[PDB]
């Protein structure tokens, strides 16, 4: 489950980390009234949706003004936002954040953590090259990626932070900030079921503060059912309508781009039926999980339309043959 | 065989539940030992004409249990896992679906000092046919026999062991380690076990999209496993960033993809299949084994 900029911000301010503070604003008149709360001469307008790449698709200005920030969040709130991390019909835009503007930033770095499933720990991910593509960066200078495995009795420890503290070019307070900033994020990593986390960018500000601009918190949906607070700031209007219908009823649907539809009963068959669909030149619809082709085998599940168990079917290969030729 | 077999004493961690009660009954149909189980508050009952016990400490007292199949909800799955850990039960096998990746982590690391292996969660569990069933596979579609399996899912699972009863191979055991991020039994730990088993003569690995597991097997069979080893890599066509049903099943940053998998199985000098339905008919071309089954 994706969080809101402003949803992460609050959660990530609540473990003592420094964000860029902002309002968030559900009409124009909020926003005007926002950017006089902050009392900064600039604030940056960011349409709240789940989705990077939104300062390129039109969705993060930089305004100086009330009636400014009015006309910003007239022109984005009810209009869907395109980012190259969407698809063609993009992700409605109900609420702006007005920020406040951490001009000068010195320095982009970039912070984040996963649950590792190589070693089976949380690792952390750190680089003095922050504000870009952080996978461009470990594909041609990965010796410039940092990264620290956690070990979950003693969790990450103090020397841990200072180690990547020191190798970012970080000195004197700066150090410190870190090292709070690092623990902060393990501690609500826990504590909220966290799946990853970034911040990109961590800037350095002029005057040598830390401050979280930007990033993604993604929780382990697994988990929502011992965190009542975090499930509450679902935001079900992010979510792909069909994919969101299907869970409400929990079946498991991803739309594709294909013309062959297919139900199976699980996420490994359904992979497979659709491969041995674009193996008889087939192009599928969508991955469901309980022209259209039925495929169920049975395990825990007891036991034109191909059905493979109307036209019917004898094994896998059957199907494929069969439904790409309706 | 590996790890299961005849003699194995099966406890039931919420046996009185839907799907304890309807398993236990397919084991019991199936020949496998269910001792019993235990449902906190159940304790001093019968259920299936076999003793509910309060606790997998009085369960293992009263049975001396080797193995328990856990069919309780995800949120107490991490309680019930260090409970039957700690009880000396050798071999858990976790079914439930929903686990927390994080509480993984921890019953993982916490089986590093422990004589204790994990398999699952969100698994159809172990198979040794014609002996024991731990799960919920269909035991009437698998035969004694000599080819070991090792999947990320269930039904796929299901469609290599039919492939291969179907050629008359049969199968030696059948884990389906599960699709979640973190598994308490990796493939490289299940292939170690496959390799040093007589019965088994050829291996199946089915994997899926999400994360290295595969390559990093690749990497393992290339220098610690002898025998035939046949690969299957399901999700060519899942788009990327897209849980496809399994929490383990995702495209995250242009790694955990289909054709990379098949690209460190050649550089292994593992035979694949891109079929999910010639995975049988791979096997019989690589080992020159005969199908008993066709004339
Ligand atoms: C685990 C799962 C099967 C349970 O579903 P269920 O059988 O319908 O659930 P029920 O509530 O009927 O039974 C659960 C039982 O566990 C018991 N239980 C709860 N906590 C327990 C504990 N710590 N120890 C033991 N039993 C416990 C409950 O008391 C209940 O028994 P009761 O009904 O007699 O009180 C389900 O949550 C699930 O994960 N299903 C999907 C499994 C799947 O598809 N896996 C992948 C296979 S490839």
């Amino acid at each position: 489950m994706n969080l809101h900029e402003y949803q992460a911000k609050d959660l990530l301010e609540s473990y003592g980390l420094k964000v860029q503070k902002g309002i968030v604003a559900h009409n124009p008149n909020e926003a005007a009234q926002a950017f006089d709360q902050l009392g900064g001469k600039f604030a940056v307008v960011k349409a709240q949706v789940h989705a990077g790449g939104r300062g390129k698709a039109g969705g993060v200005k930089v305004v100086k003004s009330s009636q400014e920030t009015r006309e910003v969040a007239e022109s984005l709130i009810g209009k869907n936002l395109v980012t190259f991390q969407t698809d063609a019909e993009g992700q409605p835009v109900n609420s702006v954040g007005v920020f406040e503007d951490v001009y000068p930033v010195t320095r982009e770095l970039y912070l984040g953590a996963v649950v590792d499933r190589s070693s089976r720990k949380v690792t952390f991910m750190a680089s003095t090259e922050g504000g870009v593509d952080i996978e461009e960066v470990a594909h041609n200078s990965p010796e410039k990626i940092l990264k620290v495995e956690v070990d979950p009795l003693v969790g990450l420890q103090p020397f841990q932070a200072r180690e990547v503290a020191f190798k970012l070019g970080l000195e004197g307070k700066q150090i410190n900030d870190f090292v709070k900033t690092m623990l902060g994020a393990y501690k609500a990593f826990i504590e909220c079921d966290f799946a990853l986390f970034e911040i990109n960018p961590l800037a350095v500000r002029e005057n040598g503060e830390i401050v979280c601009v930007d990033g993604k918190i993604n929780l382990d949906s697994n988990a929502l059912y011992r965190h009542p607070k975090l499930l509450a700031l679902r935001d079900k209007s992010q979510e792909n309508a069909k994919e969101l219908k299907a869970s409400e009823h929990e079946l498991n649907y991803v739309a594709l781009e294909g013309n062959i539809g297919c139900m199976v009963n699980g996420a490994g068959l359904a992979m497979a039926t659709m491969d041995i669909i674009q193996l008889y030149g087939g192009k599928p619809a969508n991955f469901l999980d309980v022209a259209i082709l039925i495929n169920i085998f049975g395990g825990i599940v007891r036991c034109p339309v191909v059905v493979r168990l109307l036209i019917p079917a004898d094994g896998l290969a059957d199907a494929a043959d069969k439904v790409v030729k309706s | 065989s590996v790890l299961v077999d005849k003699n194995t004493k099966v406890l039931v961690q919420g046996f009185t539940g839907k799907n304890g009660t309807f398993h236990s009954e397919q084991a019991i149909a199936y020949g496998t030992n269910i001792v019993g189980g235990v449902t906190p508050g159940k304790g001093g009952t019968t259920h299936l004409d076999r003793p509910v016990f309060n606790t997998m400490a009085e369960a293992v007292a009263a049975t001396g249990a080797d193995a328990s199949v856990i069919y309780v909800p995800a949120p107490f799955v991490k309680d019930s896992a260090i409970e039957v850990i700690d009880s000396g039960v050798k071999l858990v096998v976790i079914i439930t679906e929903g686990v927390p990746t994080l509480d993984m982590l921890v019953v993982k690391e916490y089986l590093k000092d422990k004589d204790v292996r994990v398999i699952g969660p969100n698994c159809p569990g172990i198979i040794t046919p014609g002996e024991c069933k731990i799960g919920i596979m269909p035991g009437h579609i698998h035969m004694k026999g000599k080819v070991g399996i090792i999947s990320r899912s269930g039904t796929l699972t299901y469609e290599a062991v039919a492939q291969t009863t179907k050629l008359g191979f049969g199968q030696s055991t059948c884990i389906g380690i599960g699709g979640d991020p973190i598994p308490g039994m990796n493939q490289i730990e299940a292939l170690k076990l496959l390799e040093n088993d007589p019965q088994t003569e050829a291996i199946i690995l089915i994997g899926e999209i999400g994360g290295t597991a595969e390559e990093e097997a690749a990497e393992y069979i290339k220098h610690n496993v002898t025998k035939p080893v046949i690969g299957y890599i399901a999700g060519v066509t899942a788009p990327p960033g897209k849980r496809m049903g399994h929490a383990g099943a995702i495209i995250s940053g242009g790694k955990g993809t289909a054709e990379e998998k098949f690209a460190a199985f050649e550089a292994a000098g593992i035979a694949y299949t891109r079929s999910p339905a010639e995975i049988g008919k791979k096997l019989k071309e690589v080992t020159g084994w005969e199908n008993l089954y066709f004339q």
